[PDB]
């Protein structure tokens, strides 16, 4: 996604594999930060990643 | 007792003793230079113990026409430099004698320069934001009360007067008073800042210690350790909170750098002392908050070829906490105080410290500012003509906070004779969250400038 | 008791012997009552200046004739610390570092002595800086103005014009010396450290061809003479300058160049064993630069009012400022003047880099008709500095900033300069208003200096009572810009260009 | 060190230790500076062998 | 309008570019000056 | 009453003498060498008195046999050359002996290898300018006839060509004299132009020195000094102007920073003497011309590691009047004879 | 050198001779070794005088 993204930046238009990969990815990096002193337990953690 | 001068090497002097009577190190001694045209009183500081009784020591003061096998006296301490009330107003050497006027303060208190930081039960637990009351500076970037500041600018960028306003803004707001250490600083500069102010009349709650250019490289490195004893007896006797000014950190660094390869020690990454960090770290640590009380530091500082990875700005930065950088192109358009609201950065500026609408409110003007930055381009070649029309609509709104972050500073009450401002933080962070909105657009730009306050705004307004 | 008695009862001029010889330095025993930085004598007529001093035998770096020092020769000590004769005799001659008399004019009537290494003038003694030292460079005086007082440091790399720039500086002030007022009359000195002896010749010619002979001092250590005199140099040439400031004169000071007085410095300490550190310099240079500089001062009116302009020159390798040297005199120096070698190759000679260069003491140094005109001349420099690459399209550009890079481009041509021909402040005030004030618009870039020069010289012709206004006053009054814009356009009516064109 | 010393004494008993050096970085130079003020000489980036 | 984004495009690449080698070229003038006081102190300290 | 070896390093040797005999500095000293192949008489120049009787010299032939404790006899004087009219058209060693016919020298005037330069009241500036007829030097960087002349460049950017094309152009035309320094050159393009002097008729009137670069040390700091006291017999003595060229200038320096270390001075920065521009300058203002008796010379500078930068260079830069910097960069692209335009200058172009 | 050496014994008698050294950069790391074990003070890069 990080590969694509530097890529992707000053393309015009795209094919629809990129774009679902690239919004994805814009997702998925959203997903992992969180705020500071907020330890998450593992049985929370796993289904923040499902 | 006395001891004998036995060697003698530029700056360097190294002195004999009896057998029991070798001082203690940081120990300053006096020694006599007595041929007619160079007539002193020479002060040594204890740096080594060189065996057989021998001490190495580092001259604060030129040793032309010292002679082999003169006396030196003792004094059984470190170098001690006056303390009390009466130090305010009034100029000294790193040395602790007055310069306005000679002999001055002899009958004062006296302090060690060098003595220990707080004991670690005794700090603050949490950082407490200082409410300057400017505008730009409790906004963009807000300043940690007993924190440490990074000031960047010169000459026909407001510098000298920011340093008279927040002086004047410690001694009206906070009941405090402020010290100026001219680490290095240039004697010409120094008279005019000596007269600067003084025509201000601020020197009256000012202390000042120059250690000048024209001297060794020892006093150019006590002098800042001078000005912070003058600092701990105000926060800790008197009970004032104390802004210390540092011109310029880099010229502390530097003078370490020299004294060290005098004193023949092996230099480390592009040739500072060894002991860099601890050598700092003796210094920056003793700036602190303790018992509800706290000196505050602005530090001026250099950085040689701009590069922030050099060991002398690496380890600066360490320490302190904002940063104000002060731009000609801001100052220019007459904005004052001129501080760069997109340069200029602060550690505070978090959700968790300042309040969730200040982190907000600094986020969004940050990004109008950071807009019409970007902007400005297309602006200066093909004209406000050539934007589209939303656009036009947030560069209107730019042009109105760029100017809202001036301020009617205290330091231009000698000239404007209007009174200076003080807005409370939670006006400011009010006023920009409604401006961001737009909801003074139908305003000129005039309207705006050196304003200080909203209530302010909404009077000049009606006047216009 | 009895121990104190038996030491009061166990309690001319001392000689020292030469134990070392090696390289321009020598190493004496003895001499138990010496000081640091005492004249030595030795033997056959040459001198030492004693700088170091072991537990055992005293370092002494020799001045000049080092071949006659040979082990066990006797070494007298003279009675006093370094000092050089000064006076007004020595305005016209060229000198050694010692004083004695270098060019065999004659014998130079020394009016006093002064040691070399008195305090500077303290905190307390200074003024502020607020009069002109009018340099006749259109380049420095409306863009980084040196005000009598100053310390403005003159680097670059080399033969980029340095030393003309401040030759140019001496000439200038012949305009006032030929005034009889003390206030006005600024005396000169040329410290040449490391120069070879036919530069020296060159710039002695240059300023005799000028007249500056009658006021200025050369203090010559042409690079054929040992370290210890390229090392004093400077504090002879600061020592010679004093006694003229304390007296309530003007005066000053070029030194020529402040590098190879650090690097005669690091000679003498190295050979010396003293530690070195970055770029092989020992601990103090720093030191070494800061107290010849900040000598340089504007006394206070309690000390007769006198001042001393600084010019240290220095010369940087690849064009870097990052080096030791340059770094430390950037530190101390008031204001920096940028001297690069690739302006000076694109036609901007005097090559100024005012994109980069400036002064600390700024409108303060300026006369109020210099304000008037220069206050929007580094803006406009910067606006063309910036618009610089849209020159290729300038087609497509829009008209209200092809104003401003036309405007910039003929700036640009308006602050060139031939070498010694500096301009006095009345005629450079004008220069300025005709590039600022828009009237030199019209003229094509190509003609610009051709037409500048003819018009400074109808003026002076025809109108000198514009020039006689604005010396007098010090300010650009009304009646005198009216008459200047008329006479102006009534010269552009008679003013022809290169192709031919008419410029009206 | 200590840290880690302070650590050991539980971890040889069966215990389950955590340890964090913040910053790992100034060490480096304050053994840098016991080694040039030891006068031994420096290698790469001034830090010793 | 595809030329003026690969122009500003070209613009950022530039900027990193210099961004990059200016933080080369500060470690290598530090790496230098380093270099060569170790050489200069070698040199006395074997006298 | 002689001395005798105490110590000795490569190319330097420590020597004692009795309580009365140290020799003055820069005297010639002469020591044995008395194996087989290696068996010559060594001429050995004082340096440093390092007390208690002990001296500190530089050997000028290769120390290779010496032993110590072997005699050494002071001279008493320092290293002396032959001066004269029929010292033009031979060729000399450092020492000042005939390397085509030895012995020649022997019964001629002999002159001190070291003198102060001329004094200040003696010095005007040169202003007629020389003509050359290359494009590049006749414009942009103007030659001065009595001047101080100087080629710069990096290792083998053709200065050793260039050179030889101005003995070509200069020498053939000029009416004079000339000396030429081969100051630690390649010895091949010394023996090169030893043989193109012989084919034209210039070896009548030209003196050669050569300290080639298979010497030890100190022929290759002395070899410039003893030239340059030719060329200063023919200046002052006969009034004759006269070209002096020197090749490779550079290699006096650095035969100083080889010697340097073994004398025991610290290294300054890059390794060079700290004396540098104290040393070399002692060389330098001797080439110049007094009024009314002209010296023109011609010296080619090395750059080490093409750093224009380098205290060497940087230190030379000062002392002349037109240079002529060869760049690598000019030469890859084929251009011949590869001068910097732009670097190269000229105080004659006013 | 004694490369040279067994060159030189042809060269003089009259022979053509090819000398290759492979290569000048471990000699002068060589003669570096050696100068630095010998306690001489190098010059530039560490290499001898």
């Amino acid at each position: 996604y990080r590969e694509l993204e530097a890529f992707a930046a000053f393309a015009s238009d795209l094919d629809a594999a990129s774009k679902a990969q690239l919004d994805r990815g814009a997702r998925l990096v959203e997903l992992l930060k969180q705020p500071q002193y907020s330890p998450l337990a593992v049985e929370e953690q796993v289904v923040a990643i499902f | 007792t006395a001891g004998r001068v036995v060697r003698i090497t530029g700056p360097v002097v190294d002195v004999e003793f009896p057998r029991g009577s070798v001082p203690e190190l940081f120990n300053a001694l006096h020694a006599e230079i007595t041929f007619g045209a160079l007539a002193k009183t020479l002060t040594l500081e204890v740096a080594q113990h060189l065996g057989d009784s021998l001490v190495r020591c580092i001259s604060m003061q030129p040793t032309d026409g010292l002679v082999r096998g003169v006396e030196v006296t003792d004094t059984g301490a470190s170098i001690s430099v006056p303390v009390g009330d009466g130090v305010k107003g009034h100029v000294f050497n790193a040395l602790g004698d007055c310069l306005d006027d000679p002999g001055y303060g002899k009958d004062f208190e006296h302090w060690s320069i060098h003595r220990k930081p707080p004991a670690f039960s005794d700090l603050e637990p949490r950082t407490e934001m200082l409410e300057t009351g400017l505008k730009v500076v409790d906004l963009l970037t807000p300043y940690v009360r007993g924190g440490k500041i990074a000031l960047f600018g010169g000459a026909g960028v407001g510098k000298t007067v920011l340093i008279q306003e927040m002086i004047n803004r410690i001694a009206r707001n906070f009941g405090g008073t402020s010290v100026f250490a001219g680490v290095g600083e240039r004697t010409r500069e120094g008279n005019d800042l000596w007269v600067e102010l003084a025509d201000a009349n601020v020197l009256k709650d000012t202390a000042l210690v120059f250690g000048q250019m024209d001297e060794p490289p020892g006093t150019r490195m006590r002098v800042a350790l001078s000005a912070l004893t003058m600092a701990e007896f105000f926060r800790d006797e008197q009970g004032q909170d104390v802004l210390l000014f540092i011109d310029n950190i880099f010229r502390f660094t530097q003078a370490g750098s020299e004294v060290s390869t005098l004193l023949g020690r092996m230099p480390s990454a592009v040739g500072y002392q060894p002991t860099l960090a601890d050598e700092m770290g003796e210094l920056q640590e003793r700036i602190t908050s303790t018992r509800g009380r706290s000196i505050t530091s602005m530090q001026a500082v250099y950085v040689p070829a701009d590069d922030y990875t050099d060991p002398a700005p690496a380890t600066t930065f360490a320490h302190l906490d904002a940063t104000t950088e002060l731009s000609r192109a801001v100052f220019s358009k007459g904005i004052f105080p001129a501080v760069d609201p997109l340069a200029s950065s602060s550690t505070i500026l978090d959700p968790a410290i300042v309040g969730d609408e200040h982190y907000r409110v600094a986020q969004e003007v940050i990004r109008i500012l950071q807009r019409y930055k970007d902007l400005q381009d297309i602006i200066a070649i093909l004209g406000i003509d050539e934007l589209s029309e939303e656009d036009k609509q947030l560069v209107n709104r730019a042009r109105r906070i760029e100017r809202f972050l001036s301020q009617n500073m205290m330091a231009a009450e000698q000239f404007t004779g209007q009174p200076g401002s003080t807005v409370p933080l939670k006006e400011t962070i009010e006023a920009f969250d409604k401006l961001t909105k737009g909801e003074f657009d139908h305003l000129p730009e005039q309207a705006f400038f050196l304003i200080g306050g909203l209530d302010d705004l909404a009077k000049k307004a009606e006047s216009l | 008791x009895x121990x104190x008695x038996x030491x009061x009862x166990x309690x001319r001029e001392e000689i020292g012997t030469v134990i070392d010889a090696g390289d321009g330095i020598a190493h004496v025993e003895g001499l138990p009552s010496v000081m640091t930085q005492e004249l030595l004598e030795f033997p056959g007529g040459v001198l030492g200046v004693a700088l170091n001093l072991d537990e055992h035998s005293v370092g002494a770096v020799i001045l000049g004739e080092f071949e006659k020092i040979e082990e066990g020769q006797q070494v007298k000590r003279t009675g006093e610390v370094l000092s050089v004769p000064v006076g007004d005799a020595f305005l016209g001659r060229v000198v050694n570092p010692l004083g004695q008399p270098i060019d065999g004019q004659g014998d130079i009537a020394a009016e006093t002595r002064r040691a070399l290494e008195l305090q500077a003038p303290s905190v307390v003694q200074r003024q502020s800086v607020s009069e002109p030292l009018q340099t006749g460079i259109k380049a420095i005086d409306a863009m980084t103005p040196i005000g009598r007082g100053q310390r403005q440091l003159i680097i670059g790399d080399r033969k980029t014009g340095k030393t003309a720039v401040c030759v140019d500086t001496i000439l200038n002030q012949r305009e006032a010396w030929l005034t009889g007022d003390p206030k006005q009359q600024v005396r000169c000195v040329y410290v040449a450290i490391g120069q070879k002896g036919t530069t020296i010749a060159s710039v002695k010619r240059a300023l005799e061809e000028g007249g500056a002979m009658e006021y200025t001092t050369i203090v010559a250590a042409p690079a054929s003479d040992a370290a210890g005199f390229k090392w004093l140099a400077p504090y002879t040439g600061s020592a010679i300058g004093q006694h003229w400031m304390y007296n309530g004169k003007h005066v000053l000071i070029v030194f020529d160049d402040l590098s190879k007085q650090a690097d005669a410095y690091r000679a003498i300490s190295l050979l010396l064993r003293r530690p070195p550190g970055r770029e092989a310099f020992p601990g103090d240079v720093f030191y070494l630069h800061s107290r010849l500089l900040e000598r340089c001062a504007k006394l206070s009116d309690e000390l007769g009012g006198g001042s001393m302009t600084g010019l240290p020159i220095i010369e940087t390798k690849a064009n870097d400022i990052s080096a030791f040297i340059p770094t430390n005199v950037i530190s101390i120096t008031d204001g920096q003047c940028f001297l690069e070698s690739d302006l000076f190759n694109q036609g901007v000679r005097p090559a100024i880099n005012v994109g980069v260069s400036v002064s600390r003491v700024g409108g303060a140094a300026q006369i109020k008709a210099m304000k008037e005109v220069a206050g929007s001349l580094r803006l406009d420099l910067s606006q063309y500095r910036e618009l610089e690459a849209f020159a290729a399209f300038a087609s497509d550009l829009d008209a209200a900033s092809k104003a401003q890079l036309d405007r910039g481009a003929r700036l640009v041509e308006l602050l060139k300069q031939p070498q010694y021909s500096p301009l006095a402040v009345e005629e450079q005030v004008v220069a300025i208003f005709l590039g600022t004030q828009g009237h030199l618009d019209s003229v094509p870039v190509e003609d610009v200096q051709r037409f500048e020069s003819e018009l400074l010289e109808h003026v002076k012709a025809s109108h000198s009572d514009i020039f006689d206004g604005i010396r007098e006053t010090k300010k650009l009054s009304e009646e005198a810009e009216e008459k200047l814009v008329s006479v102006i356009n009534e010269f552009k009516k008679g003013f022809q260009a290169s192709d031919g064109s008419s410029v009206v | 060190y200590t840290g880690s010393a302070i650590g050991q004494h539980w971890m040889y008993n069966g215990k389950h230790v955590l340890i964090v050096f913040d910053d790992l970085s100034k060490q480096a130079d304050a053994y840098r500076a016991i080694s040039l003020l030891l006068r031994r000489p420096p290698g790469r980036e001034a830090f010793p062998g | 309008a595809s030329r003026r984004r690969a122009m500003k495009s070209a613009t950022d690449n530039a900027d990193d570019l210099i961004k990059a080698l200016t933080l080369a070229a500060n470690r290598e003038r530090q790496a230098q000056i380093t270099q060569e006081i170790s050489e200069i102190v070698g040199g006395a300290n074997a006298l």
